[PDB]
RNA sequence: GCUGCGGGAUGAACCGAACGCCGGGUUAAGGCGCCCGAUGCCGACGCUCAUCAGACCCCAGAAAAGGUGUUGGUUGAUAUAGACAGCAGGACGGUGGCCAUGGAAGUCGGAAUCCGCUAAGGAGUGUGUAACAACUCACCUGCCGAAUCAACUAGCCCUGA
């Protein structure tokens, strides 16, 4: 309980605002309600943020306590933020709501014959396997 | 076309006026478990503030005047009233349109409760701030009908996890068959296109 | 020049000033009554320029309390002079449409056309009046965003009052 | 003063007018916070008249500029002085505010004297602004937000209100 | 009065604004949980728990005074030459001093006011036994361990009601 909070060099999404989809990382917090963030390749400019309209993570990179653009971006390619960020379920999932966001009629055309296919095997198979567990259950 | 709307942990206040927006547009909405529905404040003050409102009567007639009802589906039907135009004939018609019940009905069992966020408590209030409950304050004054209706609840609960333990197994026998072969050629199509 | 020296500059407290009116009709003092009738004011939400002077200054404070005033600018002047140009030949108010009109009953000064009439408003030359009473005081519909309060002063966050430069807002907002 | 919205720093010079009898007036100088130029000169004349013996007419402002922050990018700690009026007598006050910039720290001051003392912007008087280091600030919340390694957890963060459909399934988990 | 219209639920005077019949757009006064048009903004800051909350000029009720209920502010005074509270111990000698005698031997009262031992005792802050005596406090010391105490002031809420 309480594994993620806030922090001097933590990484964090935004939600709300006019930087969403943008990753921050926390440098200092002001007063109780807005940090002092900054993007070193995520193309958001250092600036104060709220926590509300922030979202927290769960990477952590080591930063001085108020260091400069130039040690921010040699901790974020140090620790190699990217790459590993793109390598998770979570992005894929953003990615996943974009692609939605992003389909066409032809796309959900496809979509849906291969969900017509996928629910028809899906159906005969699920058949066939309580068929299995109803002989396997009478003896 | 209906609508079946969940009580526990949903605030008096907040839910009349949703349901009371939403019974204008056409959309036939009914509030089941109504004695779930919680009121800010103290539960003492509750009741005094409920104890003034049956103190209201007339002095002539108490009949030809002032109805008090004690239970919490009609509690919340006279709430959704001092809201509607009811002296006209678009909130009577929106007062037949909506239904109120106490406990689940056996239709209500079957089909789908909702959970509108912005009336929960916990969305609403402070999590240090005192509640009390509808029906805990509907059987302290007047209604009378705790023991059917949790009897009825618990036994209802009771057909719900009998029905839970069967629909998770079927869920894990389709994910079984989701993890078996010969469904990703679809899949890849799915995913690049949307999963 | 006067930041290379190290010393700070004053510009020309300028001669010209937009006055639209904002408050109503009824309920008015006689005191600044005959003021607004004086400064052609006598709807509401029309606007004037004025030459300004230390007896109109005075005039302005007086009706502080009914009018806003500024200092417009270039395209402040220029807009209601293109947009809702109406001139008076001596009665009925036509809209300008043609340099006809204004080189027929206003050009005996050599300000016969429009980029003369522009040119008398924004540097008020010696023939501001006749320019004045040629133009017809400005109809103006009310604003898009609304107005703020228009009870207290421009410095309480309110309309009634000097503003010297967000009438050039004002008047985006209401032309 | 309305203080709508953010304030802004200002510094605004003035002077008396060149006399016979005193040329060369002394051209005083203040640091006036408004939300834009027009309130900073008013406000200026307004503490320029309770100071020494001037006003708008006998005198005239040289300069009025913004002042931009010299490190906005710093979190900085504040200490303000206020002169404000209750609705029984006027105190003296120190307050401390940790913000960025100068005017954003005179602006928390302003909403939350507002806030708690129900102090209206027609009693507030900034009497002096000065940014404080470490180990010298009074007050315990801003020496308590003064930690290296701070760590603080969000709990019970609620939000997005309706703009989920009203009506769902769900029941939004907190943390 | 002689005056419609939009807000103040309802209104003669209040706030806007004045009236030929209409289409479009905009706004004032006001409002945006439902009646009831509009905040369903991923609004910002902080205050407030009422067992009689509060909700907007006239306007439809309320004061003096009080609160170790919480939030700021001022004036100060203590604390490693270890305080604040807590537990434990001491709290004397001159002197049963002096004005008194129904008692005073600090303890109804009147005037005062020092010294020694000192670790420290105030010619004593109270409780008492009628008084003589026991109890306790200022003050002092042992353990503890770093912030503590006092008096005012104004915002919400409560009593006064
Ligand atoms: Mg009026
Ligand atoms: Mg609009
Ligand atoms: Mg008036
Ligand atoms: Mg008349
Ligand atoms: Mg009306
Ligand atoms: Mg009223
Ligand atoms: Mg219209
Ligand atoms: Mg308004
Ligand atoms: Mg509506
Ligand atoms: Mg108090
Ligand atoms: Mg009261």
């Amino acid at each position: 309980v309480f594994r993620r909070f806030v922090e001097v060099g933590r990484v964090a999404y935004v939600s709300f605002g006019p930087h969403a989809g943008k990753l921050v990382a926390i440098v200092d917090v002001i007063d109780q309600n807005r940090a002092l963030v900054d993007g070193p390749c995520t193309q958001v400019r250092r600036q104060a943020m709220p926590f509300k309209c922030m979202q927290l993570t769960d990477f952590i990179l080591k930063f001085p306590h108020s260091a400069h653009q130039k040690y921010v971006r040699q901790a974020w390619q140090k620790a190699d933020i990217n790459t590993k960020w793109a390598a998770t379920r979570w992005a894929k999932k953003i990615e996943a709501r974009e692609r939605k966001a992003k389909m066409t009629d032809f796309d959900r055309f496809k979509v849906m014959k291969a969900k017509k296919m996928r629910n028809r095997i899906i159906k005969n198979e699920v058949k066939k396997l309580q068929k299995a567990a109803l002989l396997k259950a009478s003896p | 076309q209906v609508l079946v709307l969940d009580g526990r942990g949903h605030l008096l206040g907040r839910l009349a006026a949703i349901v009371a927006k939403q019974v204008l547009l056409g959309r036939k909405v009914v509030v089941v478990r109504c004695e779930g529905i919680n009121i800010s404040g103290n539960f003492y003050r509750n009741k005094l503030k409920y104890l003034a409102f049956l103190r209201k009567r007339m002095n002539t007639n108490p009949s030809r005047g002032p109805y008090h009802f004690r239970a919490p589906s009609r509690i919340f039907w006279r709430t959704v009233r001092g809201m509607l135009p009811h002296k006209t004939k678009r909130g009577q018609a929106a007062l037949d349109r909506l239904k109120v019940f106490d406990g689940i009905p056996p239709p209500y069992d079957k089909k789908k409760r909702m959970v509108v966020p912005a009336a929960l408590k916990v969305v609403r209030l402070k999590p240090t701030r005192k509640f009390a409950y509808l029906g805990r304050l509907a059987h302290e004054v007047g209604w009378k009908y705790q023991a059917v209706t949790a009897t009825l609840e618990e036994k209802r609960k009771e057909k719900a996890k009998i029905h839970y333990r069967k629909k998770k197994q079927l869920m894990r026998l389709r994910k079984q068959a989701e993890k078996n072969v010969e469904k990703k050629i679809d899949k890849y199509t799915e995913v690049l296109k949307t999963h | 020049m006067a930041r290379k020296a190290g010393n700070f500059y004053v510009p020309a407290e300028p001669k010209l000033a937009f006055v639209i009116r904002i408050r109503g009709i009824n309920g008015v003092s006689p005191k600044v009554r005959k003021v607004l009738q004086l400064l052609r004011l006598r709807q509401i939400f029309n606007g004037t320029f004025v030459k300004l002077n230390k007896a109109s200054i005075n005039m302005l404070r007086i009706v502080e309390p009914y009018i806003a005033w500024g200092y417009p600018n270039l395209k402040s002047v220029n807009e209601l002079i293109y947009k809702r140009g109406y001139g008076k030949i001596n009665k009925k108010r036509i809209a300008l449409t043609d340099n006809a009109l204004i080189a027929r009953s206003l050009g005996k000064y050599g300000i016969i056309c429009m980029e003369d009439l522009i040119h008398e408003i924004y540097t008020v030359g010696k023939r501001f009046k006749e320019a004045n009473n040629f133009l017809w005081p400005f109809k103006l519909s009310s604003p898009r965003g609304g107005m703020k309060k228009k009870t207290t002063h421009f410095v309480e966050g309110g309309d009634a009052g000097n503003r010297e430069d967000q009438i050039n807002r004002l008047i985006r907002r209401m032309n | 003063m309305k203080a709508s919205g953010t304030l802004r720093e200002y510094k605004v010079v003035g002077r008396c007018l060149p006399t016979p009898k005193c040329h060369t007036p002394p051209l005083y100088r203040m640091r006036i916070f408004a939300p834009n130029h027009v309130v900073a000169k008013s406000r200026f004349w307004y503490f320029v008249s309770q100071l020494k013996k001037m006003k708008k007419s006998s005198g005239e402002i040289v300069y009025c500029g913004q002042v931009f922050e010299k490190s906005p990018l710093r979190v900085k700690n504040f200490g303000i002085w206020l002169r404000y009026d209750s609705r029984s007598g006027t105190h003296n006050m120190y307050r401390e505010y940790r913000d960025l910039t100068t005017a954003g720290a005179v602006t928390q001051c302003y909403r939350d004297m507002g806030a708690r003392h129900r102090a209206r912007a027609h009693s507030i008087q900034i009497m002096k602004v000065e940014e404080i280091a470490a180990s010298k600030c009074r007050r315990p919340a801003v020496k308590q937000f003064h930690d290296s390694k701070i760590k603080f957890p969000l709990p019970h963060r609620v939000l997005r209100r309706q703009h989920k459909p009203r009506f769902t399934t769900k029941r939004p988990n907190t943390f």
